[PDB]
């Protein structure tokens, strides 16, 4: 295969394309989440801006909610995820499923 | 080809792969493959003179 | 939103915690205030109201992680029907017992039994481990 | 015979019964752990939130689940084939009895000195004497000499039915026109019960079969007295 | 119109339709002839009658079970249905040919049922041995009208095999090779493939005791110089593969049942579960005399057989976990379906354990003709082939209708089932390793216990039995009509919508070669 | 006969290869086991000195004329009897 | 999969009949040939 | 012998909504009907037989 | 909103419990079964000859 | 005000079949260990231990004073 | 030709679901039945 920063670097570059369209994005989220594996940070932040060039809201929450899912029972995860975005969350704008209140039942 | 606006594809992404997948191509924009991509588009009708 | 049956062939919404990304969005048409909302989306998203925000989610999906994965209460139901029709076949044999079946043959009756296991310890039936090995040949007894 | 609530074997007469009772021990463990297993991994795949849905590769992981269950499988032939031999070693019998099995009773011969044969047949419910056996005692039972080697031939004079006694682990088919070996050689004297075993009609639930062995100086007397 | 459309019908999706009735309607046939079987068991003594009234009921129950409910469900129906439909093709190759296969079923019933009415009936065991099956130990026609209805059953499957093969082999897209096809569809052919060189031998074998029966013949009467013996072979030849053809198409079903509720978009390990079925299907044809293992064959001729007969568990390993390796990682859906799949995935295992227990001659010397066997097969029959049955049936049920089942109801149906077939079953193992025969219709009072236990079992299946059927009429009784299915990606059966029109893939699939 | 497998719409080069490991060589492996399992040197027969055995008309055209090409002291005996 | 509400949707009350009905249909008959099991062994 | 072959496709082709079965003309019609007749008749008379040898004549 | 299992739940599985446990011991030991079990440790052998 | 540190994120649900897997093995070891002794090895114990010192003709006469044969009274 | 779509399918109506009870009832009534009455008749021979 391959090693994981080459991994991480084929995600970052490829929700990083400029003009990445909105077929591409949806394609690369449901792919990525077929892994084992909870997307680095890095990965998450390409996708967030993606959606933002997609004036997509919407998604860019989903996404934070399938990082999220993709965790399983470890919740030390997604917390951690959160804080690294962080910066980019307030750049954005983007609200956490949890301010939305779509974390509850 | 189709005669109608619409048919169904099989898309065997990489040579030698068992799995097919399976949608419908419809009439107008190119569509792709939901599993690798690969672009398809539909040319209705005809055949019978 | 309503969806109808000769549309199998169409794009169509899921909600799956390994596809987040449905083909389509759940609500595709919009009212003279979805579609301003929709392009306020389109300037800073700081500027947008929590409510706005659950609105845009809202029209892109139909349920959020939390509630398409929620637990319920069916399995009470479950358990507690199965009970009931096991409970109810019991009937069943109650009435078997008491219309069908006839009594049993003589043998079982208690001194018969009682002249019958004596026998076959007298014939020493399974020695070694299966019955006879159970009894006493010295105390006369059931081994403790 | 089989008592109430019986759950594994009979118990061993013959030497013969006592090695398969060893290879059953050794094969059900084996069939434990396997089901256990499979029960146990099933219940793993289905307790996590983790998913891993892309493609999985299999050529690595099949050659575990290919060699394995080869070892497995010889673990089990080599002891099963040694008791398959040895059952058919030569033995040199005493003894001949032959068998015949009949619609609804079985009939007996000994005839390698004087021409002795009998019927057996089942003791109606109904004349049962006091602690006997419902289904299983025998008016005529094959009285038969212990700790000897002897040879049994069963055949039948009509349809198929099978001589069966569990306790020394034998079970020959008696075929019309047929005359088939066994060897039985019992450790201990006493009563051996077995029922037919192959569907004969009408009766093929009553007609059992019962071995009294005792001591060769009975079985001499007993054998005299029965011409 | 209607009789154009059910009586003259060469529609693939109609045809199965009719078949899923017919096993349907025959298993409730066999349901009750099971319980007439456990009631004369449930207490010590007799309740109908001695062994030949008694072995009636359990040959028609066999035969009845296999020959009537699961081939006609798993080849007939589920094969016509969605075999054309997983290739994309128009219909079958023969579809003419296919609605006699259909139409010879419901003669070949009536056949037995015949059997059954005229004289003592057939109580012979399913396997029919001379000389109790021959003119002196069953005068009369009942035997006679067994041997037809096998033959009307036989010519029926033959017909089904080369029909289902040519379809497989020549109607699937130009682009798609074998190696694409569906592990349901490559389960149907070899099944197929079993069927058209084993019941040619079974119907040689029949022929020749109605001959013996009959016409003077003695092919199996040792006065002309025939020999019983001959018969076992020639019906186990056929016998073995039998078992395989039962359980084939299962395997089949389980494979996508299992991949779809793992919201997998493929089964683990595609060519070693082809491989895996060819190699069962193989080694099933060199293994017959492992039912013989007490009419006296030599000891060599034994050793070969034990040794044959335990290398099945290879291939048959395989395909377990690759079952489980399916499973792993998957996002679990616990439908209805999946439950089904799960519960037989365990129980198959059970039994096919059993049989391998069974394969040693040795031991089998003790074993064999006893409750053992019984427990055996019921473990792989009426766990393993029944399970794969309702698991499919439940799974492609909206797909058939166009309507959806209550997946509560259908939760509580699997429940008490699985309740009532271990009850029923498990307790046989001790009867078998104590010494019960089979067919027998009464018991020596040690038996009593495991007995009544299971005949206790066989009443809740029963009752999960008449659950079934409420469960139909309440889905057909409600109406919910099915939107959308996820995963057509990768279930062509359901891309022409619930249920899809008479006629599919009228403009056939675009499949490039690259 | 049609054996108990499928394929046949189309046989090429991966059915081929696929018979090969799945059928070919498993059935080597097969026989290789019972072969080198029933192996064991078999007890050597009493030496009896048949007219119709051990024929020697004329000599062999190598060693001393009395062994043969692949003789095997073990199991072979000469015209007059089992090698010391 | 989802699915449309039913279109002659069926009640607690008409399931309990469809159930009742169901079962009676398989019990009633068998139980009938059962119960008269003597009356056939010897007539 | 003259090659007609022309003349049955144009018969057999022929617009008119028939099942090939049917196709020929007048005479399919009446070979289908005793076809028909005598399987459904002796499927009754098979009927009736099975009820006789159902029953014992002692 | 609360489904049939919310509402119900726990009702059909208390009492399909109570019920199912009473009808079985019931069938068990006052309808005149004959379960056969083991002499072993509950018959005093009599004499027979 | 503390930061969180990078748990794992790579290889969740392999690293638990791993463990899992493992820990299936030792459980089978013990259960082998176990039942070659409970089941086994009690059966060859019981079956030696009967037949160490076992008088068949002691037992023949226990049995025909109780007078279970029919042909020795 | 013919009709088509959910209850068009079948040989069987489900137009009203109390006579399809019926038909249900008296077709898998009829096929569990069967072996009863057959026991019955042959009872009744001898
Ligand atoms: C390290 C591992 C430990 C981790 C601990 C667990 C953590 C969970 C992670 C968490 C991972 C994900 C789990 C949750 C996912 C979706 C939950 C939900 O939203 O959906 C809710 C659903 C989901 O159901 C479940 O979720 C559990 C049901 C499981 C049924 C399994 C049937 C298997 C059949 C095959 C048998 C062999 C294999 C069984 C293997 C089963 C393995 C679980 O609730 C139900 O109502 C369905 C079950 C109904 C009835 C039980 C089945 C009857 C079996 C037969 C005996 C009956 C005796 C009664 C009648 C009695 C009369 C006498
Ligand atoms: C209803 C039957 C009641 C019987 C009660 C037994 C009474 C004990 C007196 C307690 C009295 C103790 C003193 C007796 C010792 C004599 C030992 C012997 O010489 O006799 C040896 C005999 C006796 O057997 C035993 O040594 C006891 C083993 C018992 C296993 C019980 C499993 C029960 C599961 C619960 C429901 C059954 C269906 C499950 C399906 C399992 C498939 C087999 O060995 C056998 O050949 C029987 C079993 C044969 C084949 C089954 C193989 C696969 C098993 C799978 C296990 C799954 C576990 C997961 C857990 C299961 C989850 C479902
Ligand atoms: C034997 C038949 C019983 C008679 C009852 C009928 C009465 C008619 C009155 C008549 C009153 C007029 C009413 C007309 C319309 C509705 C009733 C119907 O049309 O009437 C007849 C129809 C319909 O059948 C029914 O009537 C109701 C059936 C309901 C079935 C629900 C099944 C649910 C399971 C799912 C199946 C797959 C569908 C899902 C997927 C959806 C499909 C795509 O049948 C057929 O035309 C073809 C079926 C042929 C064979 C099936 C098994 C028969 C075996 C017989 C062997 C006997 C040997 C001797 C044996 C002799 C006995 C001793
Ligand atoms: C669905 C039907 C079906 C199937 C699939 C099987 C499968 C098997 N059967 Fe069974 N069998 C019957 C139906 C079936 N059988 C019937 C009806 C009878 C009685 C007929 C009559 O007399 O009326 C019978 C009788 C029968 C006998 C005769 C017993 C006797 O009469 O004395 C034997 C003998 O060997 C046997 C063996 C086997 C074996 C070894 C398998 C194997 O295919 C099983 C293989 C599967 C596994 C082993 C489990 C999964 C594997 C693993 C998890 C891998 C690891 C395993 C190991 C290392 C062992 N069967
Ligand atoms: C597929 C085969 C099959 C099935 C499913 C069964 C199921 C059952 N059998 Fe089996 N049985 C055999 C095949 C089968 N049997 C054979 C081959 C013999 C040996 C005959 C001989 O010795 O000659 C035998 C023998 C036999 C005996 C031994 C008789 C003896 O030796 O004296 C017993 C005893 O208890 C018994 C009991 C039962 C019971 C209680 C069930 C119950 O589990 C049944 C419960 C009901 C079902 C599982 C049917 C449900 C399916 C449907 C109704 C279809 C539904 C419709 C759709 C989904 C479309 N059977
Ligand atoms: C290893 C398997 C492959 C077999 C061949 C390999 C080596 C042997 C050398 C040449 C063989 C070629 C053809 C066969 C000719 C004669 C039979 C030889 C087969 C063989 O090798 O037989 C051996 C005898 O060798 C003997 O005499 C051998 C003596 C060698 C003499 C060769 C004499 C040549 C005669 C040739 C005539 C040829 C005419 C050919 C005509 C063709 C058409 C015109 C058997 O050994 P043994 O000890 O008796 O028994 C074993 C006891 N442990
Ligand atoms: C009786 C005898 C039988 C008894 C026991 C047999 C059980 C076997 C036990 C362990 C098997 C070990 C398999 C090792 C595979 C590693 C799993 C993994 O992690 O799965 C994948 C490998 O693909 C792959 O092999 C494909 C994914 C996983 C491959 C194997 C998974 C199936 C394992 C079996 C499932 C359980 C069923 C067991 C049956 C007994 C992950 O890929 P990568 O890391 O490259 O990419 C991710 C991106 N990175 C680079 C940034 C991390
Ligand atoms: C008395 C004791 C038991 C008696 C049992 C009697 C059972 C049935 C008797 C009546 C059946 C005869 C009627 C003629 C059957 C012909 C079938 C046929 O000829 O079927 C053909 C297919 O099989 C092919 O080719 C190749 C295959 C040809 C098969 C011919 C059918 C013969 C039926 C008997 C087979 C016995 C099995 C032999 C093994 C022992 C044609 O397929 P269709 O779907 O029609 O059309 C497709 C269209 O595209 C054609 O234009
Ligand atoms: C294995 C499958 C079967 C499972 C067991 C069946 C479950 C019970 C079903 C009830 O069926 C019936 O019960 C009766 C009694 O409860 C009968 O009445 C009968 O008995 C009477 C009352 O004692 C009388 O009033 C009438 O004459 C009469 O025929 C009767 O005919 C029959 O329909
Ligand atoms: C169409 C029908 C087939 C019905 C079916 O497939 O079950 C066929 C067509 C023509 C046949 C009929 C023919 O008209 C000949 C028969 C004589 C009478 O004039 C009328 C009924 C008569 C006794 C037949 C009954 C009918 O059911 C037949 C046998
Ligand atoms: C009439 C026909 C010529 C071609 C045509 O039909 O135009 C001829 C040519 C060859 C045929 C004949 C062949 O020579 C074979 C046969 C030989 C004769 O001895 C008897 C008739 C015989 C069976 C044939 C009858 C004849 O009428 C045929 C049919
Ligand atoms: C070669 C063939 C097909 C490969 C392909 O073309 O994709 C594959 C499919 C299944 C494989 C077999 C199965 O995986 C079972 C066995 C597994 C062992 O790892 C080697 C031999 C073994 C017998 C395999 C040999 C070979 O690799 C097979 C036969
Ligand atoms: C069972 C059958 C004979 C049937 C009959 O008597 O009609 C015979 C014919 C040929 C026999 C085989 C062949 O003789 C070759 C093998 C010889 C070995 O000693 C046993 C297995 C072996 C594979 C045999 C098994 C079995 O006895 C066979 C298959
Ligand atoms: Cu004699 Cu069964
Ligand atoms: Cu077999
Ligand atoms: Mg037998
Ligand atoms: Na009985
Ligand atoms: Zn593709």
């Amino acid at each position: 295969h391959e090693t994981d920063e080459e991994f991480d670097a084929r995600w970052v570059t490829y929700f990083n394309k400029p003009d990445i369209d909105a077929w591409e994005l949806r394609k690369g989220m449901n792919t990525l989440v077929g892994y084992d594996l909870v997307p680095e940070p890095k990965i998450i932040d390409a996708a967030l801006r993606a959606c933002r060039r997609l004036n997509d809201f919407a998604s860019a929450v989903r996404i934070l909610e399938v990082v999220k899912d993709k965790a399983g029972p470890h919740k030390e995860i997604y917390p951690y995820v959160i804080q690294e975005l962080r910066p980019t969350l307030n750049e954005l704008g983007i609200s956490t499923p949890e301010e939305l209140g779509l974390d509850k039942v | 080809p189709s005669i109608t606006n619409k048919r169904i594809v099989g898309c065997i992404c990489e040579e030698d792969n068992s799995t097919v997948i399976w949608f419908w191509l419809h009439k107008g924009e190119a569509q792709r493959c939901p599993s690798c991509g690969t672009h398809y588009k539909l040319v209705p009708h005809q055949l019978a003179h | 939103s309503v969806v109808k049956s000769e549309d199998y062939a169409l794009p169509s919404y899921v909600d799956r915690r390994d596809y987040p990304l449905p083909d389509v969005a759940h609500v595709k048409n919009l009212s003279a205030s979805q579609k301003a909302l929709k392009e306020k989306e389109k300037a800073s998203w700081s500027s947008l109201s929590i409510d706005e925000k659950v609105e845009l989610y809202r029209l892109k999906f139909k349920e959020s992680f939390a509630e398409m994965n929620r637990s319920t209460n069916e399995w009470k139901t479950v358990v507690g029907a199965a009970m009931f029709f096991i409970g109810f076949t019991a009937l069943l044999l109650i009435w078997e017992k008491h219309y069908v079946y006839g009594p049993i043959p003589h043998t079982f009756e208690e001194e018969w039994v009682a002249k019958q296991t004596k026998r076959m310890l007298d014939m020493k039936v399974a020695p070694i481990q299966g019955f006879s090995a159970k009894w006493d040949y010295d105390k006369n007894e059931w081994k403790k | 015979m089989a008592y109430p609530m019986q759950l594994g074997f009979q118990d061993a007469t013959s030497p013969i019964m006592e090695e398969l009772l060893h290879f059953h021990d050794h094969t059900l463990m084996i069939v434990f752990l396997i089901s256990s297993l499979v029960l146990y991994i099933i219940s793993l795949m289905l307790t996590t939130k983790l998913t891993h849905t892309s493609t999985m590769d299999a050529q690595e992981v099949e050659t575990i689940w290919t060699i394995l269950p080869a070892i497995i499988l010889i673990l089990i032939a080599l002891p099963s084939l040694r008791i398959l031999y040895m059952m058919d070693e030569i033995n040199n019998p005493s003894l001949t009895v032959k068998t015949m099995g009949h619609q609804w009773y079985w009939s007996y011969e000994y005839t390698d000195y004087e021409d002795l044969s009998f019927d057996s047949y089942m003791i109606p419910t109904s004349e049962l004497k006091p602690g006997e056996l419902r289904l299983l005692e025998v008016d005529n039972r094959v009285v038969l000499p212990m700790e000897m080697t002897i040879r049994m031939l069963v055949s039948s004079e009509d349809v198929l039915h099978s001589w069966a006694v569990p306790s020394l682990g034998l079970k020959t088919d008696a075929i019309p026109g047929r005359l088939n070996q066994t060897t039985l050689m019992s450790s201990r004297p006493g009563l051996y019960y077995g029922q037919c075993s192959e569907i004969c009609g009408s009766n093929h639930s009553f007609m059992p079969i019962v071995l009294e062995l005792v001591p060769l100086k009975y079985f001499e007397k007993w054998s005299a007295s029965m011409l | 119109m209607f009789i154009n459309r059910w009586l003259f019908s060469t529609n693939h999706k109609d045809i199965g339709t009719l078949y899923l009735l017919f096993g349907a309607w025959a298993g409730m046939v066999g349901t009750a002839l099971s319980l007439l079987i456990r009631a004369e068991l449930g207490q010590p003594g007799t309740l109908l009658g001695d062994d030949q009234i008694y072995n009636v009921v359990v040959t028609a129950h066999a035969f009845v079970m296999i020959f009537f409910m699961v081939m006609p469900i798993m080849i007939g129906g589920f094969g016509n249905w969605l075999v054309p439909l997983m290739i994309g093709a128009p219909d079958m190759a023969f579809p003419r040919m296919n609605n006699m296969s259909f139409w010879l079923l419901p003669p070949s019933f009536l056949l037995l049922l015949a059997s059954s009415m005229v004289e003592a009936g057939a109580g012979t065991g399913w396997t029919v041995y001379p000389p109790l099956a021959g003119n002196l130990a069953h005068a009369g026609a009942s035997v006679d009208l067994t041997i037809f209805s096998l033959h009307l059953a036989g010519v029926s499957s033959i017909l089904g095999a080369i029909n289902f093969i040519t379809t497989i082999i020549n109607m699937k897209p130009p682009a798609m090779s074998q190696y694409q096809t569906p592990l349901f569809v490559w389960s149907v052919m070899i099944t197929a493939v079993l069927l058209l060189l084993s019941l040619p031998v079974l119907a040689a074998g029949i022929t020749m005791l109605l001959t013996d029966r009959n016409l003077n013949t003695t092919f199996f009467d040792p006065a002309g110089g025939g020999d019983p013996i001959l018969y076992q072979h020639l019906f186990w030849f056929f016998g073995h593969p039998e078992v395989y053809i039962l359980i084939l198409p299962g395997f089949g079903m389980i494979s996508h049942i299992v991949t779809y509720y793992s919201g997998k978009k493929e089964p683990f390990g595609y060519m070693g579960m082809v491989w895996a079925m060819m190699s069962i299907g193989f080694l099933g044809f060199i293994v017959w005399a492992h039912h013989m293992f007490t009419v006296g064959m030599d000891v060599d001729t034994r050793a070969y057989f034990t040794s044959a007969t335990m290398i099945i568990a290879i291939p048959t390993g395989v395909k377990v976990f690759s079952w489980l390796a399916t499973l792993h990682g998957g996002n679990i859906k616990w439908s209805p379906a999946m439950m089904w799949a799960l519960g037989f995935i365990f129980l198959f295992t059970v039994g096919g354990l059993t049989g391998i227990v069974l394969a040693n001659s040795s031991l089998d010397i003790v074993l064999h003709d006893t409750y053992y066997v019984v427990a055996h097969f019921h473990y792989v029959l009426s766990m393993g082939a029944v399970f794969a049955i309702m698991g499919g049936f439940v799974h492609w049920f909206p797909l058939f209708s166009g309507y959806t089942l209550n997946d509560t109801w259908a939760k509580i149906h699997f429940a008490i089932m699985f309740v009532g077939v271990n009850m029923t079953f498990f307790p046989q193992h001790f009867l078998g390793l104590s010494g019960m025969p089979r067919r027998y219709s009464d018991y020596p009072d040690a038996y009593t216990m495991w007995n009544t236990i299971s005949s206790m079992g066989s009443f809740i299946s029963l009752t999960a039995v008449m659950l079934m059927v409420f469960i139909i009429w309440e889905a057909f009784a409600s109406k919910r009509e099915v939107l959308t299915v996820d995963l057509t990606t990768t279930n062509l059966e359901w891309l022409n919508g619930c249920p899809p029109p008479y006629h599919t893939f009228e403009e056939p699939t675009y499949v490039n070669l690259k | 006969a049609s054996a108990a497998k499928g394929d046949h719409g189309g046989t090429g080069a991966r059915t081929w290869r696929f018979l090969t490991f799945g059928l070919a060589l498993p059935s080597v492996a097969l026989c290789t086991l019972n072969s080198w399992l029933h192996s064991g040197h078999r007890e050597r027969p009493a030496f009896i000195p048949y007219h119709h055995l051990r024929i020697r008309t004329k000599p062999f055209s190598w060693g001393d004329g009395n062994h043969t090409f692949f003789h095997n002291p073990r199991v072979n005996p000469l015209p007059t009897g089992y090698e010391k | 999969i989802t699915a449309k509400p039913a279109k002659t949707p069926t009640s607690p009350k008409e399931q309990a009949i469809g159930l009742s009905v169901t079962f009676l249909s398989f019990l009633l008959p068998a139980g009938w040939v059962l119960y008269h099991l003597d009356n056939y062994k010897k007539s | 012998f003259e090659n007609r072959v022309a003349e049955k496709q144009k018969l057999f082709q022929e617009d008119n909504g028939l099942p090939v079965h049917l196709k020929g003309g007048a005479t399919d019609n009446i070979l289908y009907r005793v076809t028909m007749t005598l399987c459904l008749g002796g499927t009754l008379y098979s009927l009736y037989c099975l009820g006789w040898a159902s029953f014992p004549h002692k | 909103a609360p489904d049939f299992h919310d509402k119900y739940g726990n009702a059909v599985l208390a009492s399909g419990a109570t019920f199912c446990v009473a009808v079985w011991v019931y069938m068990a030991t006052q309808i005149g079964i004959e379960w056969n079990p083991s002499p072993v440790g509950r018959v005093t052998p009599k004499e027979w000859r | 005000s503390t930061a969180l540190a990078k748990p794992q994120m790579r290889g969740l649900l392999a690293r638990r079949l791993r463990f899992h897997i493992v820990g299936a093995f030792m459980v089978s070891l013990g259960f082998a260990t176990f039942y070659k002794f409970a089941v086994a090895e009690k059966r060859k114990k019981a079956y030696a231990d009967f037949y160490r010192n076992y008088d068949s003709m002691k037992d023949f006469e226990e049995m025909r004073k109780a007078g279970i044969f029919q042909s020795a009274k | 030709h013919y009709e088509e779509g959910p209850g068009k399918n079948i040989p069987f109506s489900v137009e009203n679901k109390w006579r399809l009870l019926a038909m249900m009832t008296l077709f898998f009534g009829s096929g569990f039945a069967a072996p009863f009455f057959i026991v019955r008749h042959q009872l009744l021979k001898k």
